[PDB]
């Protein structure tokens, strides 16, 4: 995986952020929202 | 009620399971989580070492098993921690004599223990496999 | 009770996992929520529409940004016939190194996807030429989306919250949307084509720097006021014009040519400018029809009340009386409006598909075969989903909003009274078409299999060939109007204003475009299969809507809602009796219908593009030819996207092809196996967790239950539909882009 | 030619203002 | 819970009370029919929604109707 | 608060779960003239005693299905069964026959 | 009293700050300190990596950021620990219902958590930067 487009280091960071960190954070926050009592 | 079986009426099974660190009487919750974490992070390095993507990668044949076990211990810690936050009540809002893993501070003590044991058990297994040629010289006496 | 869902106290007290599922599924049914007043309903819908608009503008902005950042738009405009467009770059760390080289294509040294949406052909025709052009377009849609996001937040603030009467003022909404949203936007688009797109089509760079100083015409607006507007219809772009340069370029800005530009095989840009100016005038004046507080105009209510007989036929009479109270039937019911606005949008979405392939509006779109295949199938499947949802919300209106007291013996009351005549007549047309279309196909199959292909029944479609001859096609030799050179319709006798006619008959007799293709006996049978699919899907949807309030099996069906499982095994058994269940059955028939539509469009075009139109003409009359010469034959390069000898760029479509077969089949589990099997299975799993040491320390918050009866019909239909779409989309793109 | 590294970074900064405004509309539609 | 409604067309045949596996229904003296009894639904919070009562009702249309409402642990038939 | 003999039964996997301890419970008492064999509503055969019997079950439907078996499957019939809803605090509410 | 502002009357601000590990209800103090420590030791490696004295030192370009973050976590732990020793009273010499961070054992539990999270967050950031060429091959698929 490499790119010659401008700032090709951005998919290096953003694809782990969008597909690992963001879903784990959103599923974590949605777990708190749908399982909180009262 | 329940069944009377030669597994349920087995005294070795009840003494083994009852003295696993989840159940062993008199343990603090931080120590329960620590012993559970050290066992679990240690074996979790192994699978990606032998059959993973970095098994034929000469610069770092062991890095894939370490970061796999770290991220599994991360999601295991966060899932265990989020579980106690939604399921349990603190020690103030419970009765006395309330079985500390059934309180939220005791469960989160166990969660902190699982993280610390899990990552460091994973780093321990990674460290021995990374230094395996020097462990092998120790175990064979090539260091004299 | 729990927090989620906030809007339903009946669901928030549910102790099982059904609460989570139903809270997701009823979140946008705003009328069912607790304490929903009518104008809090309209205000939440209004702000929701601001959010949906901003999602569209961010979606377009991401298309422009990724083409500008990672595409090859500048290299593509130099040679749009052999450069493939780039959608975006690939970043997949799980790729092997021979997949990096297989996807490093379209003249790029990084892995890319070949775009098939047609955004290159669209942005090139409307005047964009550089990545800096698309980048400023991308930045502009991002601030526009931020404007609409702020506008939705602002119109929920208590001062700016609109009243209920502002939401029901239909005359002020139609005047502002006909004149402003339709007319001024079409007028401003004619302004874009004349000032920007037509100069950029003639080698002339026009941007924000120098568009105040380059006139669109050399005689600029001095002949517009004097009324001699024919000087704007000059020498057009000639038959030797090269698109994007001043070679062969005319100077006219508003022509009336017809046909296609001979290099691009696309519509003339000066016809599309004169189209958008002409309908802007028809829409701006139509926005000055209904009365507002300026004093005259029309009340929509009094027009419909006076249109009872009407009649110049009479026909007094039998129909109906009708049209009394249909203003407030329309205006009080949001589900009547949504069902009506989807039925109009669904006809228009399918009109987009049938016209963009035969009258291509974008330069070199008619030679990008995979893009043309993808665009037709996209807009026909979307039109099929929109059309079924028009009937779904028509049935929700009949349960929730329909008033038989107000609508008393009007046109809408009257269609329900002879509802057994409409359903039984739809049932006969469906049975007549299906018995005779399938019977003709099976008869031809037996003739070809027995070795006698001249005994098969080949009915020529003589009515639609006559329409092609009536529009100017000389291949069948009928010689009626517009193919008769001396007919009344071709000469256009008292005015002779037939300027389009020479361009039209040039394009309709060229045997190289998709404009009124030659049709034969294989085209006869598949139109009657399509008519079968249109009538059966209507039959399920109409009978679901007309029996939604009750039938003889369940007379009080409106008391139970739009969606409910059944009424129990009594009275013979009542599985799938609700009106939601007839939505559910009709999605199957819709997908089968659009399946037969897009199979036929693709095979006829794939036969034309391969230079063998006789393969369609010989094999489409029996069903083994469809299986062998269309499905089996064109699967070859797709399923070799990866093999034990390696992989190529079709490996993503091969993998998606198998994924689509898997999702489709997973849906069969939810559709065939039903609930009580799974609830008793989950009961043993609940037992095993509670009795397992070290795992019974972990307790669920919600009790695990099987999915509900309605939910797994929906989940099974969703897997069926998703597996239907991505299987064909993988096959359509890989069978067309492998040889083209 | 495609974008420069400054043009990509400007778009990421410009993307923050529909990101903040969608978050404001999200919590306003919820209540 | 579910809603069980008994209508004025009940003939007091008590077959819906015999058919109920959760003992939701009982007969109340009514003098509005020849039998003098009508079905009633006091313990609707124990109703599972099986509609065995509607299967047993011999009037056309049914004198007893079950409306599936908000789900509880009792109405979902859960032993856990 | 309720007397009666537990039926002779080796136990099973179909009986009470965590709900019986924390949410609600059910008991059915009946008096029998014979030491006979009946089918458990949770599966399996048990031995009822002469005199008062007492059986704890998870749901009300399981108790009423046993009472239907006590009526229709024995000679003579056993009508005198009583069903109680037991709460975790110990409050025992007599629910059938109401 | 205080000001009524659109920051103070913001429900997202109060739910974000109130659920940071210093304030999140039901956490044990060892877990509060652990989450705070892991976040703080992790970022503290970064500055000396990029602009420090060992940024152009080829034998160990990352060692300077690690020992900087370790010594800052040491002085942070010792300062936090000495703070609780002079400021708070133990759980015995306080009333019931006394907010465990306001007791000396709860503060020193949080201090022990901050040390363990801080050093190990620092070692985690050091370990990823030291193996960055192998992390980059993982993230680009040069391991296939
Ligand atoms: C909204 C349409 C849209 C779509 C479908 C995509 C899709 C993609 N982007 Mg792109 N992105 C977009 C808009 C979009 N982008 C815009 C407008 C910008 C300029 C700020 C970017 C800037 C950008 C960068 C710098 C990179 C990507 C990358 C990618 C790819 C990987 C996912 C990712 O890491 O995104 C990252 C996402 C962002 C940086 C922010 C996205 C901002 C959009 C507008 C948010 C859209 C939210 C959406 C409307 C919500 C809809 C509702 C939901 C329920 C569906 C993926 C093909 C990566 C890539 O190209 O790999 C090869 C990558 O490195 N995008
Ligand atoms: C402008 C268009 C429009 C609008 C505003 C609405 C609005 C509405 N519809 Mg209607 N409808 C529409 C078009 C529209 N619809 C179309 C096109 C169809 C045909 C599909 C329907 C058929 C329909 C039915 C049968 C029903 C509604 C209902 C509703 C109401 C509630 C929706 C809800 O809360 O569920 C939220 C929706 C979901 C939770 C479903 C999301 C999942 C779906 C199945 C897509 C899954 C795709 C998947 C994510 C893709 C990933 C693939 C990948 C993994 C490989 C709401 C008023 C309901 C109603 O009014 O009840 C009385 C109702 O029963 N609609
Ligand atoms: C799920 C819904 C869906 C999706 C994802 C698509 C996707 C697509 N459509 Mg399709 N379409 C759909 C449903 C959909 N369609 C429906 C329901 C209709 C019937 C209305 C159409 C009718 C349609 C047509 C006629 C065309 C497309 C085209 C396209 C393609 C181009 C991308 C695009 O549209 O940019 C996003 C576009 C916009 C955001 C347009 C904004 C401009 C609006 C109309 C006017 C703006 C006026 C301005 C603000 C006023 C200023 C006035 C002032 C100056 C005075 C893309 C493949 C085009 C194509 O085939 O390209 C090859 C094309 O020509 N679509
Ligand atoms: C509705 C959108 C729209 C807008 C905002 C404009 C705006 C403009 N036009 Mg254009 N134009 C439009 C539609 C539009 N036009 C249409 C529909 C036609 C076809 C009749 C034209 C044909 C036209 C000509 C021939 C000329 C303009 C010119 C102009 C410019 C000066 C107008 C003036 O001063 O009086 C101004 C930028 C004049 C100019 O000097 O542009 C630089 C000019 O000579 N327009
Ligand atoms: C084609 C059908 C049609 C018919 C039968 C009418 C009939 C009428 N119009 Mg309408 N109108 C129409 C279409 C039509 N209009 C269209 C297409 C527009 C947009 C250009 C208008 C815009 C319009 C306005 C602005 C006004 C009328 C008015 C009128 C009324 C007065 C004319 C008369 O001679 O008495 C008459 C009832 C006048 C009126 O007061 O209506 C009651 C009036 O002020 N019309
Ligand atoms: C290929 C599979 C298939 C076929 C052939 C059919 C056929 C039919 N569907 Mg069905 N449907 C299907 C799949 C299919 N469906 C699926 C998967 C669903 C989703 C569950 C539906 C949901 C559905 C609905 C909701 C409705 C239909 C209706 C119909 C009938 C439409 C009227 C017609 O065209 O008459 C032509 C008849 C045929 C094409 C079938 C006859 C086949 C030949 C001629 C039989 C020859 C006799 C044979 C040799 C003797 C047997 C030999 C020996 C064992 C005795 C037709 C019988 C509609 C209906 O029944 O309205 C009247 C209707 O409302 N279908
Ligand atoms: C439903 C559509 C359909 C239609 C319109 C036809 C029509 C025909 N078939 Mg076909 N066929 C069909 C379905 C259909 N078939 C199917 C589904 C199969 C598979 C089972 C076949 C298998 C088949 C075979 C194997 C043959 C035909 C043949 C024929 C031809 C027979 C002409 C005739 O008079 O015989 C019908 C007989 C009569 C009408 C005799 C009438 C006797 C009564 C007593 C008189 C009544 C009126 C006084 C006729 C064109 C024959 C042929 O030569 O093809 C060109 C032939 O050999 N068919
Ligand atoms: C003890 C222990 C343990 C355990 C732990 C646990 C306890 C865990 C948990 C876990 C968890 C606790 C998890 C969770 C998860 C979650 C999820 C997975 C989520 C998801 C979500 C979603 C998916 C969402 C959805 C949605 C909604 C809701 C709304 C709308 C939107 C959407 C659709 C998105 C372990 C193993 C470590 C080890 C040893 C020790
Ligand atoms: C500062 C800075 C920067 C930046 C950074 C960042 C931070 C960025 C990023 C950015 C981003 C990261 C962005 C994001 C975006 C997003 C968006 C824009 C979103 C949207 C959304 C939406 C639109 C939503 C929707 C919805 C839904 C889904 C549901 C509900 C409703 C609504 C509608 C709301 C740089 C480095 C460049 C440069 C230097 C400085
Ligand atoms: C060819 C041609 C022509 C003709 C045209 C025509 C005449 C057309 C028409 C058209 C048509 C004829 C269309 C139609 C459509 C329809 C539809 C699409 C329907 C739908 C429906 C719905 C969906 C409904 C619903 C509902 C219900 C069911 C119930 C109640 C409510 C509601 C009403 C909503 C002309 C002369 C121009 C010339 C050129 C050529
Ligand atoms: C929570 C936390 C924290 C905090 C901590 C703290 C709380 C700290 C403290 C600190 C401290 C607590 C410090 C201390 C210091 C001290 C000093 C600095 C001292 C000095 C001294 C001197 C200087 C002396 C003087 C003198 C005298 C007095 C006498 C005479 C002689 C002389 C002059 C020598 C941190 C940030 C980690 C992080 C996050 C968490
Ligand atoms: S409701 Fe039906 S079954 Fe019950 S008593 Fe009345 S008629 Fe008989
Ligand atoms: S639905 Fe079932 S449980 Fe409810 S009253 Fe009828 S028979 Fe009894
Ligand atoms: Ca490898
Ligand atoms: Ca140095």
């Amino acid at each position: 995986m490499d790119g010659t487009y401008a700032a090709s280091w951005l998919p290096w960071l953003l694809i782990p952020v969008v597909t690992w960190l963001m879903p784990a954070v959103v599923m974590g926050l949605l777990f708190f929202y749908i399982e909180s009592d009262a | 009620g329940h069944l009377s079986t030669p597994i349920s009426d087995s005294a070795f099974v009840r003494s083994f399971i009852g003295n696993l660190p989840a159940y062993r009487k008199g343990m603090a919750p931080i120590t329960r989580g620590l012993e559970i974490g050290l066992a679990h992070g240690y074996f979790l390095v192994g699978p990606e070492i032998i059959v993973g993507a970095l098994r034929d990668y000469a610069p770092a044949p062991y890095l894939g098993g370490l970061v796999t076990a770290i991220a599994i211990v991360l999601l295991g810690t966060t899932g265990m921690g989020a579980h106690g936050l939604v399921s349990l009540k603190p020690v103030a809002e419970s009765s006395p004599k309330t079985d500390a893993l059934m309180t939220s501070e005791g469960w989160s003590e166990m969660t902190a223990g699982f993280f610390l044991g899990g990552m460091s058990g994973a780093f321990m297994a990674y460290f021995l496999l990374s230094h395996f040629s020097e462990i092998d010289a120790i175990f064979r006496g090539f260091v004299n | 009770a729990t927090k989620f869902p906030k809007f339903s106290q009946d669901l928030a007290s549910d102790p099982t996992t059904r609460r989570i599922w139903y809270g997701i599924a009823t979140a946008h049914d705003f009328e069912s929520h607790d304490g929903m007043t009518e104008e809090n309903l309209y205000q939440k819908i209004f702000a929701s529409h601001f959010g949906h608009l901003a999602i569209i503008f961010l979606w377009t902005s991401g298309n422009l940004f990724h083409v500008a950042w990672q595409g090859n738009f500048q290299q593509w405009v130099k040679d749009p016939l052999n450069i493939s467009p780039i959608a975006h770059a690939i970043w997949d760390p799980q790729f092997g190194q021979s997949a990096v080289e297989a996807f490093s294509q379209a003249g790029a040294n990084y892995p890319v996807d070949i775009a098939y949406s047609g955004v290159y052909h669209w942005w090139y025709t409307i005047g964009m030429r550089t990545a800096g052009d698309l980048y400023g377009g991308a930045l502009f849609l991002m601030i526009m989306a931020a404007v609409f996001l702020f506008a939705g937040w602002l119109h929920l603030q208590p001062r700016f919250r609109p009243s209920l009467a502002w939401f029901k003022n239909a005359e002020s909404r139609m005047n502002h949307h006909l004149a402003g949203l339709f007319g001024v936007s079409s007028l401003a688009w004619a302004g874009h084509l004349i000032h920007v797109a037509i100069p950029e089509s003639r080698g002339q760079h026009v941007g924000w720097d120098n568009f105040l100083f380059t006139p669109p015409h050399p005689a600029g607006l001095t002949p517009f006021f004097t009324g001699n507007w024919g000087v704007y219809a000059q020498n057009p772009d000639t038959a030797s014009h090269v698109f994007g340069s001043s070679t062969g370029a005319g100077s006219a800005i508003l022509t009336f040519l017809g046909g296609f530009h001979p290099q691009t095989e696309s519509l003339w840009l000066t016809d599309m400018a004169h189209h958008h100016l002409a309908i802007a005038v028809l829409f701006i004046v139509a926005g000055h029809m209904y009365r507002t507080n300026f004093g005259i105009g029309h009340n929509m209510k009094e027009i419909m009340n006076a249109h009872n007989p009407p009649q110049g036929t009479p026909f007094g009479g039998m129909i109906g009386e009708g049209h009394k109270g249909m203003y407030d039937t329309y205006n009080n019911s949001l589900h009547f409006q949504l069902g009506w606005h989807l039925a109009c949008l669904g006809v228009i979405t399918s009109l987009v598909a049938q016209h963009m392939y035969s009258l291509p509006p974008y330069a070199f779109l008619a030679k990008s075969y995979t893009t043309q295949a993808a665009l037709y199938t996209h807009h026909q499947y979307i039109a099929g989903f929109i059309m079924v949802g028009a009937f779904a919300h028509g049935a929700i209106f009949l349960i929730r909003d329909y008033d038989p007291a107000s609508n008393s013996n009007n046109v809408l009351d009257r269609v329900l009274q002879h509802k057994e005549a409409i359903i039984s007549h739809l049932s006969w047309v469906s049975l007549f078409l299906g018995f005779h279309t399938l019977g003709l196909y099976v008869h031809n199959d037996v003739m070809v299999a027995f070795g006698t292909p001249e005994k098969q029944i080949l009915v020529e479609p003589v009515f639609a060939q006559w329409i092609q001859a009536a529009h100017g096609k000389l291949l069948y030799g009928f010689d009626t109007l517009l193919s008769n050179p001396g007919s009344i319709a071709s000469t256009a006798w008292p005015n002779y204003g037939n300027v389009w006619l020479s361009g039209w008959l040039d394009a309709i007799n060229s045997g190289d475009n998709s404009l009124f293709l030659t049709i034969g006996p294989g085209d006869f049978l598949v139109h009657h299969a399509i008519a079968l699919g249109l009538h059966t899907t209507t039959l399920i949807l109409v009978k679901g809507a007309l029996d939604a309030r009750g039938s003889k099996l369940m007379p009080d069906k409106k008391d139970f809602g739009y969606s409910f499982p059944c009424d129990g095994p009594g009275r013979g058994g009542t599985c799938d009796i609700s009106a939601w269940d007839a939505f559910y059955l009709a999605v199957f028939w819709m997908l089968n219908t659009i399946g037969w539509v897009t199979f036929y469009w693709h095979w006829k075009h794939l036969a034309i593009w391969q230079g063998n139109v006789a393969q369609f003409n010989e094999s489409s009359t029996y069903l083994m030819g469809w299986l062998r010469d269309y499905l089996w034959l064109n699967s070859s390069q797709l399923i070799n996207g990866y093999n034990p000898y390696g992989m190529n760029n079709l490996a993503v479509w091969a993998w998606m092809f198998l994924l689509g077969h898997l999702v489709w089949a997973t849906g069969f589990m939810f559709l065939i196996s039903w609930r009580g099997y799974w609830q008793e299975l989950i009961e043993t799993l609940v037992w095993a967790h509670e009795r397992t040491p070290l795992a019974n320390l972990v307790r669920w918050k919600d009790k695990p239950v099987a999915l509900s009866i309605v939910q797994a019909r929906l989940v099974g239909l969703a897997h069926f539909s998703v597996g239907y779409i991505i299987t064909y989309a993988a096959f359509l793109i890989a069978s067309t882009s492998s040889r083209f | 030619m495609t974008l420069s590294e400054t043009q990509v970074f400007v778009a990421l900064v410009i993307a923050l203002v529909p990101a903040i405004l969608a978050f404001r509309l999200s919590t306003e539609l919820y209540k | 819970s579910h809603s069980v409604k008994i209508y004025d067309t009940c003939i007091g045949c008590t077959q819906c009370v015999r058919a109920c596996p959760l003992d939701v229904l009982e007969m109340v003296p009514w003098d509005g029919c020849k039998a003098g009894s009508i079905a009633s639904s006091p313990r609707t919070e124990d109703c599972v929604g099986c509609k065995r009562c509607e299967t047993a009702c011999p009037t056309d249309f049914l004198s007893i109707r079950v409306y599936l409402g908000a789900e509880t642990t009792r109405s979902m038939g859960l032993a856990y | 608060t309720l007397t009666g003999k537990t039926p002779v039964f080796g136990g099973s996997t179909g009986g009470l779960l965590t709900r019986a301890a924390v949410e609600e419970k059910y008991a059915i008492t009946w008096t029998s003239t014979k030491q006979q064999v009946f089918e458990m509503p949770t599966g399996g055969a048990a031995i009822m005693h002469e005199g008062e019997n007492l059986l704890y079950l998870a749901r009300k439907e399981q108790c009423l299905a046993l009472g239907t078996q006590l009526r229709s499957k024995f000679k003579p019939k056993i009508e005198d069964y009583k069903i109680y809803r037991i709460y975790p605090n110990g409050e025992t509410q007599y629910v059938h026959p109401a």
